[PDB]
């Protein structure tokens, strides 16, 4: 027989991380390794039908992916859903095939709106979501001692679909469900200057911990005028949220990165102020089929696709959705090998949850919620060249922090900062 | 290739029922097994299947609640068990196999069919049948059969007597619970009391023998 | 769930001709669509095992085509052994079966016969009375039958039967049958029986009376 | 030529206001009319075809009109699409009517969200809306005097759609729109004895003019309790928000109307307590066309829909599709004779819109906006018998408030009681 | 009923071309007047149509912006005007009425049709033809017109005393602007000598006066 | 809009046979389709209005029929006059037209008579060179010419006029020509054109010599 897959991505834009130009090279990928193994569907093909999900303009809108899934399951009628990625784009489209009993398959969308299975039922997210950073940061305050408070800032830009609110949310609500603490938060204009002075106002009256999901030249700028104000790293600390490693680029294996120096005639006080600020990242797959993986899908797309692929934590964005294909065919034979049928959804989407699979990023695990537990990297400046690099790795299957050579994170006075001052805000 | 099926009991509502399929000349673990019943005058309708290597089954979600589907692969046979009969199970039941199981093609359809099992539920008992003979007042003559119970009835007259030209209509089930029927044929008026005519009604459950002068 | 729809749902031919049925889906399928035909009495036989394969075994003037939603099964030339009915079922999904097309041969138009029955005197005794009229040797199938006891007319009370279109002749045979109580069969006079039918120019009156037979 | 028109109703569900056996006969005596006058479209001839929005379950839902909505336009390409009702039935139908560039035309769908006209255009609302009612409620501030504050509850049963929370909203905001005062809110279910009395014990400290919107026996339960809890008219005002008047049945020109008395034993203390309820509903049409259309009406429902029309308010939403069919086709005749087809949605739509037409149901206003102008009255009771009856009326398009047969309305104290008392909250 | 069009113009690009249209034997604001370009290869094509009893325009949604129709009917006319010429406006336009007024019956079709006028925008001038024989070196001769503006021009073989055989194929437009085509004539090789050869040609808009002998 | 689509794009029948036009719509219209013909040089003509209906004046040998997505237009009988281009126009909102129809008769296949002209010594003189060669009474108009220059394959720099179907032989005549500086004529002897056509059973190369003339 026929198995028919539904992409809903942009098809000529490629400026997103699920781009079809850096997916569809993953997608023949794992076609051809389907294809090349006897275990998964003996006998059977799989097609591919392709819409567009976005409007003149070329931005994902939340009209034209919706009419394009309709058009498409009025023409084809397949049996999985693939993308879309844009969270305003992906929630009709969700409820559509919630409603038609069609399992949908993403590794984008990772807002916490999606966290509902009564709504959002038969819909599986193989990529990075929000909570795990929450969860991250639960195990970071535990373990460096941190219970009473914490203070929050995201920075608004015109043009994107609210990058910084919805990790913001999803982190915060996170914190609350899992720690029992009291926490603030703001949101600022990067665009304004007098914002930033107010902000470095109001922050020494609402906390000492500090998170910012910003821009990278709005952080530097931000710390340079915190370090003119007066703060220090003895009584404040500052986490930066950068999950693609834009301010350290591309994040890729060791290499020496100094992400406080542009040649703007001010790099000395920017490498003074860089001393009490970290950032949280993505943690890259170290198995050497990782690179191999790499190495093909470059290729593949230069030739195929007119489209150069650059070094980065970008490229772990396409590679979750070829995993992720794979398991859904995985559990398809589930079915077939139980005496089922390709079109009952809730089988195959119960199957596919609370699982153990192995890719070509790793060792992946799938929970009862469908939603793929994902590693966190936390970089470090060395002292001795002012050169960021990686300290310790949080895994999400056990939970747990582990150092990198025996590294130790170094503090400016010798030990964390309390959470809270002594003499009170 | 065979399929033999064996049974034709009737029982009142709310009693169970057991179906057996056998499936001797070929390999019965090497294909799938497909139940369906028809109505007698409704169509097909699709109960469900199963698989019998892998141990799998799949049923309708009107049919799911109050069916079961087990195999015996020494001897090769297939049973379906039905409870809770209702006055709308009154139907005809066939076993097909179809489908290889080395790879999932069970979308090939049913190439070898059974013959076919005839399960009614009524709550009624075995009593013969009624002969009321028909008489003129280009003519009317025959025999009508009233309040019998249950199906079938045997040749109309004669014994087969005359066959050329004949015509028999089909079982009604009146509101009483029971059956009714009739068989008319028409000779000319010339020869009407040249040739006796005589009706015969058998019926095999209640062992009722009836010879009515018409 | 997937809805099947079968056009016609009755087509009269000749033998030698083209006939063309056409299966209609709700839903989007591929390929999964299968033929089957059935004669009365047997079971079921398929015919056509994709939308376009040909199941061995059957004679190569059948033919299937069609795709997405709509799909055709096609007879190049009738024989007086391929009138059946015929079922188009799906198999994408939880397999569906279509309400049948039932095919007959073409026959010039013919008129009906009408006999009537007074009730026998055997039903009396039983305490329970019926009437029957019947057509017999009529063509087409459809036709109207109403019952009128002294210009009055009864409905719930009555019931049909007809047999199958004969080989020899292609006749069909049409009884209607009317039971009443003991009590009402003396109340009323002359019991009919009005036959309305395309053949006949004008409908056809049957009438009789209690007390003369 | 011929004009198609596509309806999207409840076909088979009776219970509904908007339901095909109710409306019917309207759309059956509207095509008469148009059919006996020579300026409203000569030598053309009006078709319909009609689609259910209801499941299997018999109950309108959110799946099968948009599908009967995308049955009926590709089968039959019409040129207006009348109905649905339901709000969240009309909810998707209106989005892909606008994307077709085809009108739609309803007397239901009285939610707030349908007056944004940029997701909406080209959507003509022909009956009752609830914004209407925050504009009346307005008034009726500025003529009391009352001025500072105010409360509202809403009470939610799992059976219906959410009646009270758009009611509640739409009132809610234009009040908040026009009137710029502090406006609280609470829902509570009608599972007695633990929610009533935390209510009770709620509002002595959240306000003094109060708004309920529930089921009558709901309300007289809570005017009951409310009694010997000490609350007093010199102190409260309890407003029900009974559109239909189910209370009272609404549609009879003049009888008593007790909606205290149930033959309880209870019934001295349901008048000693209802001298501190209000009612406000629909106001009913009085002119005689109204009559004689209601007798034609019920006639022929009877005789060919096989249903007993009952008296009532509820008898204005046939009304009201009758009066916006036959303005639709004054629309298209004047665009026809200016040179254009039957196919211009703009051009028909922006003739319907800013404009008075005379109906059965009076002389209509259609705002610049696209919403009928609506008109409300106000029971109250008799100071002697103990029988409401209207005391106030309310004209839509000029904003004014009427007394009506000298009547004033009773207030125990002599005139109503203040929004703040003096001691405070 | 008669349609009445005139004007055999050539414009520059960014021009204004005016099409009249007098209609005659019939009521003029009792029925639409509808306006149709047709490419010379591409086909037909609608462009809008005037109401004149209400004073009514339509016009198609690529062609609005930059056309204009207006009417008198005291000498019942209609004059359609078009701004900003490009390439692609070298057409013929046609007047055609159909669809009665009173009742709007705007669907009806065209019954009365113009005889139609020709456009045609180019940046060139006029010029005079160039003749070449053509000669082999059954036989064929011909001659070859070639770089002349604008259309049309007839050719001629012995000023009309040798008609059997002769083809003219259709004007080609060139690379350059200009406008080339060839005539040819087939003649028994026999006569190769006997009888003599002459191809007589003309340009009006030019007035030239060629006779080539082969 | 509404995007109208005809079939066949062009046939070819004898006179007394029956054709048959199928015009397809994207959309839904009841009965707005109105029928033209138009001969080559002059104005188009209405034959059959809203779908089926016929205008006074036009011969009953014309039928339309079809309403919604699919119409027919059926014309039997017919005659040397009915040879033209037909198109089905939607009149439900902003007219559209279609593509068109060519009709024509048929006619045994014949084979062409090529010939070659040398370009004239004038014209070099000017300072260009044209080479013309000819195709006349071929059947069908389908046909290949191809321009060779001393075995060289020429593209982009040659014409193809084609006239009108004749009424006596009902043949066709076809005229290439190619045309070069004056430069590249003396750089080259040899010129070529080779046509391959249905007719003729290999293809057929007509060539001369810059020397020889």
């Amino acid at each position: 027989g026929n198995l028919t897959v539904a992409v809903v991505l942009p098809l000529a834009n490629t400026s997103y991380p699920w781009s079809w130009a850096r997916v569809g090279p993953a997608v023949e990928l794992a076609l051809a390794q389907v294809k090349a193994r006897p275990d998964l569907l003996p006998g059977w093909t799989v097609r591919t039908v392709l819409g567009s999900s976005e409007n003149a303009l070329g931005v994902c809108s939340d009209t034209a992916a919706p009419l394009a899934a309709v058009d498409l399951k009025w023409e084809h009628n397949p049996a999985v859903f693939l993308g879309p990625g844009c969270v305003y784009a992906a929630a009709p489209v969700g409820r559509f095939t919630a409603h038609w009993r069609v399992p949908l398959l993403t590794a984008g969308a990772p807002a916490l709106g999606f966290g509902v299975k009564d709504e959002y039922a038969l819909t599986t997210r193989a990529g990075p979501s929000y909570a795990k950073l929450g969860d991250f940061v639960a195990a970071l305050h535990r373990r460096l001692g941190w219970e009473r408070q914490a203070l929050m800032l995201y920075a608004y830009r015109p043009g994107d679909e609210e990058h910084c609110f919805f990790l913001v949310e999803g982190l915060f609500m996170r914190v609350r469900d899992r720690l029992n603490i009291t926490v603030d938060h703001l949101e600022f204009a990067e665009d304004d200057l007098s914002h930033y002075t107010r902000l470095l106002r109001t922050m020494p009256r609402k906390g000492r911990v500090i998170y910012i999901c910003s821009s990278p030249d709005a952080f530097r700028t931000l710390m340079l005028l915190a370090l003119e104000a007066g703060l220090c790293g003895e009584d404040y600390v500052f986490f930066h949220l950068d999950i693609f490693g834009q301010s350290l680029q591309g994040g890729q294996g060791p290499a020496p990165r100094r992400p406080w120096e542009r040649g703007d005639g001010q790099d000395v006080s920017a490498r003074q102020a860089f001393q009490a600020a970290k950032i949280i990242t993505y943690k890259d797959p170290d198995n050497p089929e990782y690179l191999e993986f790499l190495k093909q899908l470059k290729h593949l797309a230069y030739e195929q696709f007119n489209f150069t692929m650059e070094d980065g934590l970008v490229n772990t964005i396409p590679a979750s959705f070829h995993d992720g294909l794979l398991l859904y065919i995985q559990a398809v034979t589930e079915t077939l090998a139980h005496g089922g049928t390709v079109t009952d959804g809730e089988n195959i989407t119960q199957r596919m949850w609370n699982r153990s699979f192995q890719g070509v990023t790793g060792y992946l695990k799938i929970d009862s919620s469908g939603d793929r537990e994902t590693d966190f990297s936390l970089w470090d400046m060395d002292p001795e060249n002012g050169a960021f690099r990686v300290v310790l790795n949080y895994n999400g299957t056990s939970q747990e922090l582990v150092a990198v050579s025996g590294r130790k994170l170094n503090w400016p006075l010798g030990y964390p900062p309390p959470d809270i001052p002594k003499c009170g805000f | 290739v065979q399929l033999v099926q064996s049974g034709a009991e009737v029982k009142k509502p709310g009693a169970s029922v057991t179906v057996s399929c056998k499936a001797s000349g070929y390999t019965f673990t090497d294909y799938y097994m497909h139940w369906v019943r028809q109505a007698p005058g409704q169509g097909l309708e699709w109960m469900g299947w199963i698989k019998p290597n892998s141990g799998g089954t799949n049923s309708a979600q009107r049919f799911q609640g109050r069916i079961t589907m087990t195999w015996d692969t020494s001897i090769s046979t297939a049973y379906m068990e039905l409870s809770r009969l209702r006055s709308d199970d009154t139907a005809v039941y066939y076993c097909s196999r179809g489908g290889p199981v080395m790879n999932y093609y069970y979308y090939y359809g049913m190439d070898v069919w059974g013959q076919g099992t005839t399960v009614t539920v009524s709550s009624a008992s075995t009593k013969g049948p009624s002969v009321f003979p028909l008489a003129p007042c280009t003519a009317a003559l025959g025999c009508l059969v009233k309040d019998y119970f249950p199906e079938p009835v045997t040749v109309s007259w004669n014994s087969g007597a005359l066959t050329s030209g004949v015509h028999t209509f089909p079982a009604v089930l009146q509101s009483s619970g029971l059956y009714s029927l009739s068989s008319v044929v028409t000779v000319p008026s010339s020869s009407l009391g040249t040739k006796t005519y005589t009706c015969n009604v058998d019926h095999k459950p209640s062992n009722t023998k009836v010879d009515k002068r018409v | 769930n997937i809805q099947m729809t079968q056009s016609p749902s009755s087509l009269s031919a000749s033998v030698g001709d083209r006939v063309t049925i056409t299966c209609r889906a709700s839903q989007s399928i591929d390929s999964y669509l299968n033929w089957y035909q059935q004669k009365p009495g047997k079971a079921p036989k398929l015919l056509i095992y994709v939308a376009s394969s040909l199941q061995s075994g059957v004679p190569s003037r059948f033919s299937g085509s069609g795709s997405g939603k709509d799909f055709t099964l096609t007879i190049s030339s009738l024989q007086p052994e391929d009138f059946a009915t015929y079922y188009c079922q799906q198999s994408y999904s939880i397999p569906t079966f279509g309400q049948g097309t039932r095919l007959e041969i073409k026959r010039t138009v013919a008129a009906p016969s009408v006999f009537i029955f007074p009730p026998s005197d055997e039903q009396l005794k039983s305490g329970t009375a019926s009437v029957v009229c019947l057509l017999n040797n009529f063509y087409p199938r459809e036709a109207k039958v109403q019952w009128k006891v002294d210009n009055a007319l009864q409905s719930g009370n009555s019931q049909e039967s007809v047999t199958e279109q004969d080989s020899k002749d292609s006749t069909y045979s049409l009884s209607s049958t009317l039971t009443l109580s003991k009590a009402d069969y003396e109340k009323h006079k002359v019991y009919a029986c009005e036959v309305t039918h395309q053949g006949l120019s004008s409908p056809v009156t049957k009438s009789f009376n209690r007390g003369e037979c």
